[PDB]
RNA sequence: ACUAUGCUUAGCCAUAAACCUAAAUAAUUAAUUAACAAAACUAUUUGCCAGAGAACUACUAGCCAUAGCUUAAAACUCAAAGGAC
RNA sequence: AAAGGUUUGGUCCUGGCCUUAUAAUUAAUUAGAGGUAAAAUUACACAUGCAAACCUCCAUAGACCGGUGUAAAAUCCCUUAAACAUUUACUUAAAAUUUAAGGAGAGGGUAUCAAGCACAUUAAAAUAGCUUAAGACACCUUGCCUAGCCACACCCCCACGGGACUCAGCAGUGAUAAAUAUUAAGCAAUAAACGAAAGUUUGACUAAGUUAUACCUCUUAGGGUUGGUAAAUUUCGUGCCAGCCACCGCGGUCAUACGAU
């Protein structure tokens, strides 16, 4: 078979990765923000489930886990 | 596929039926907003007579007007109804002649 | 499943230990491992509260008497 | 001694847990039809069941006995009678110990032991 | 082509053939048989071609399979006394296992005409109502009786607005 | 009726657990017949083996 | 001409036309040529597919991955695209 | 489905789209009478009138009929117990009609909603359990089970309370929408309420009014179409313009495809 629909493929594929060459700054800005949110919804997501328990303050000796900061 | 795996799975997932220009509805009424000249994608050659409007719904949309020659200017009211144009591109309505001030076309 | 007596035998004599295959199979990941640790801290919190204030109802019931 | 008024009045299932105090996880298997295929397949449900004794094991199949009066909101059996045990079943027909389709204990013999 | 061996095991007419009615005091059929063995194949054909017309005829009765447990193929029938039947299916054919069971624990053909009628009792033939309960919707259905007016136009002074017309006249 | 069914039953199981004995036991004559040669043809490749 | 790199010691990344483009298992070779390729074909079980493009994309979640990987749409456009000859 | 049209220079295969059949609403043009059925933009706001009384005072009824489809995956089918704001009987039993607790099985969508976070058992009060890829939880959408059923009754899920303060009863109005029934008569029939009863009341209902939305019986003829699929075009005008097509497509001077005839 001809290679026309690899043909297709390719130039998505190299037209994607120079876009994501020009605006690879403003991606980076993007997921730090995209990720602290994504922590937020998760701190918040916590707060709501002990609140809901009727506790007033988080179980002792509790610290919410930042798990999506450059921890590793 | 097996029997056992149409039975985990059943009848086949049916997309929904998404709406139209008109929203599933026979007519519409819309307010004239603008009238242009819409050119027919190629290999077909014309100027023809298009207007936009402002439906009831609220939304805008581009209405093809059938006919030899219309008597549409703004603010006049009309009754819009689906049906595309072939050849002219994202035109998905029609106006209705003879209905409020869209008038039947003078004969000849 | 088919000889209990040897099974019980060979095991403790091979020193090996069996686990039964778990009903339902658990996803893992830092989220879910977080969620479930407080989930739990939260309900062990609740049930000592409630502990503490049986014991305190039955303790003034008891002056009472 | 009014029976109880769920449909289930006698049910085999097998152990499939065994975590809780005096109660035992049974699971019950029934035969449902698929009306398009015309086939029947396994609908299987879980019921509690009250194992006085704790004389259940996992993988074991059990009859329960409908309770008169719902023991809890999930306890509404008793356990009647273990019909095999895992790895320990008693051939019905023979009456001799077996592991899987084979006699650990001959029926020809007579062991009384 | 239907999918599957014996496609025709899937087709209500084949389903509708079973016989075997348990009595009410049936609950469960526990069905032990091996899958590998000589005397045992009866039992197999049992399972493959019978159990779908036992559950279809019973649907109320708990029918749990094991597979390989025990030397020997067997049949054990629970009932709601608390009796237990168990029956040996070893080197007896699935037509004969069958007969077998129909015989200690299966209906009457008298039993099962007689309620026939019985579920039939408040359908009449007289009575007049929608399709789906009734031959005849309206008594002007039926011959002789003054017809539909919308079919057939109704005399003039059987009409209430002749009527009250004579009475403003009157 | 029932109970008549039900002794008819447990006659036929008698029945049955009869020709099981009956069959069993010559499968325990043959086998042993079968074990003894068996036996026989390990002794004397044991022997060699040794 | 010369560097990153190909090498070694640990750790990471998890992608290939990773394709023999043919899932695994047990058969059968007559009652059997869409084309081409590596003859046809039955049963069992799981996975996957449902016009083309948009799209190895957007968003979501997971990940030692931070110009990344896996997961994976819709609006909108067309009356075709595609395979073999 | 008894199928058809349309990928290409051409063939086969695959594959989508579309055509032909049937029905509802609205619209264009057109239309005699008669009978019948149905009546339907909107849980947005409502002027006016009416829709529940009866009856020797007590009671009974206004909890129904009628209306709408608000909320909700809401349910169906089945089991058990219990009453009833009831009836008819008996001093003790047959029904109708409901309520509560349940469960053999069945029951919408999204898995890019994959975990829920107390959702369990025991009954010395301990154990660490419960649901979940055989789809839990979450979110979204919808009345269904149709001799009929379910929910709702101005709003705040409820209705002590509070509020933006009542036609989703009949008729009618404003606004809104493509969507257009009488601000009508009668209690004679049947149904319901009351009375011991003669009887009384009822916008339930009955007999009419309105309307080609449907069917029936009739008498006038109008609407569309005429390149292929797909039944059927003469002349002239136009000349890639004006226009046409459901799909394929047509129109550049002899156009059966546009407009008139
Ligand atoms: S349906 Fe019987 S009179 Fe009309
Ligand atoms: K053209
Ligand atoms: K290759
Ligand atoms: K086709
Ligand atoms: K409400
Ligand atoms: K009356
Ligand atoms: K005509
Ligand atoms: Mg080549
Ligand atoms: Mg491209
Ligand atoms: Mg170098
Ligand atoms: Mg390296
Ligand atoms: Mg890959
Ligand atoms: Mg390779
Ligand atoms: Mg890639
Ligand atoms: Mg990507
Ligand atoms: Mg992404
Ligand atoms: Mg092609
Ligand atoms: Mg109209
Ligand atoms: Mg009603
Ligand atoms: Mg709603
Ligand atoms: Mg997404
Ligand atoms: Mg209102
Ligand atoms: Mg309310
Ligand atoms: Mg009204
Ligand atoms: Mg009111
Ligand atoms: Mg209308
Ligand atoms: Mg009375
Ligand atoms: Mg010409
Ligand atoms: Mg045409
Ligand atoms: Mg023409």
């Amino acid at each position: 078979k001809n290679v026309l629909k690899i043909r297709r493929r390719k130039m998505n594929h190299h037209k994607y990765r120079k876009l994501v060459k020009r605006t690879r700054f403003l991606r980076r800005k993007v997921r730090e923000g995209r990720l602290k949110k994504k922590q937020i919804k998760f701190e918040k997501d916590l707060k709501r489930i002990w609140l809901k328990a009727g506790l007033k303050e988080a179980p002792e000796n509790w610290q919410t886990p930042k798990i999506y900061l450059k921890n590793k | 596929a097996t029997l056992n795996q149409m039975h985990r799975l059943g009848p086949r997932k049916e997309p929904p039926k998404r709406l139209g220009p008109t929203e599933g509805r026979p007519q519409l009424k819309g307010v004239v907003l603008r009238t242009f000249i819409r050119k027919p994608k190629k290999p077909n050659s014309a100027n023809r007579k298009c207007c936009r409007v402002r439906l009831s719904t609220g939304k805008e949309a581009v209405c093809f007007i059938p006919g030899e020659g219309h008597t549409l200017q703004e603010h006049h009211v009309v009754l819009v109804e689906g049906g595309r144009t072939q050849d002219l591109p994202g035109v998905k309505l029609k106006v209705v002649r003879g209905k409020y001030d869209c008038g039947h076309v003078q004969k000849k | 499943q088919t000889n209990y007596d040897v099974f019980e035998k060979t095991c403790k004599e091979l020193g090996v230990e069996y686990t039964l295959p778990p009903l339902h199979f658990q996803k893992v990941h830092r989220r879910f491992l977080a969620k479930k640790a407080l989930c739990i801290r939260v309900y062990q919190e609740v049930q000592k509260l409630k502990k503490q204030k049986r014991a305190l109802k039955a303790a003034a019931a008891a002056a009472k008497k | 001694i009014v029976r109880s008024s769920v449909h289930a009045k006698w049910v085999v299932g097998k152990v499939i847990g065994t975590a809780m105090i005096k109660t035992a996880k049974v699971r019950a298997t029934r035969l449902v039809l698929d009306p398009y295929l015309l086939k029947y397949f396994n609908k299987r449900k879980t019921y509690f069941a009250h194992d006085a004794l704790q004389q259940c094991s996992v993988g074991d199949i059990v009859l329960l006995r409908a309770l008169p009066v719902p023991r809890s909101k999930h306890v509404k059996h008793e356990l009647a009678e273990i019909i095999f045990k895992v790895g320990r079943v008693i051939d019905p027909v023979t009456g001799k110990p077996c592991a899987g389709t084979a006699y650990l204990e001959s029926p020809l013999s007579e062991p009384r032991e | 082509p239907m999918k599957g061996r014996f496609p025709i095991r899937r087709t209500l007419q084949y389903l509708g053939r079973g016989d075997v009615v348990f009595k009410e005091s049936v609950k469960i059929m526990t069905v032990n048989y091996n899958t590998y063995g000589e005397l045992g194949e009866g039992a197999r054909k049992f399972v493959f071609f019978n159990i779908p017309q036992i559950q279809y005829k019973n649907p109320w009765v708990q029918i749990m399979m094991f597979k390989n447990m025990t030397p020997s193929p067997f049949l054990r029938f629970y009932l709601d006394s608390g009796e237990q039947v168990l029956v040996d299916v070893e080197t007896k054919s699935n037509k004969e296992i069958m007969e077998h069971i129909k015989k200690i624990l299966g209906k009457k053909e008298e039993t099962l005409r007689e309620e026939e009628l019985e579920k039939q009792q408040r359908f009449h033939p007289g009575n007049f109502g929608p399709r789906k309960y009734c031959l005849r919707e309206c008594m002007c259905e039926v011959e002789g009786q003054v017809p539909c007016p919308g079919l057939v136009p109704l005399p003039k002074e059987m009409t209430g607005k002749y009527k009250a017309a004579l009475k403003a006249s009157t | 009726e029932h109970r008549e069914l039900m002794a008819w039953n447990r006659d036929e199981n008698r029945r049955m657990q009869e020709l099981r004995i009956a069959r069993l036991q010559l499968e325990a004559q043959a086998q042993e017949v079968q074990k003894a040669e068996a036996q026989a043809q390990r002794a004397q490749e044991e022997q060699a083996w040794v």
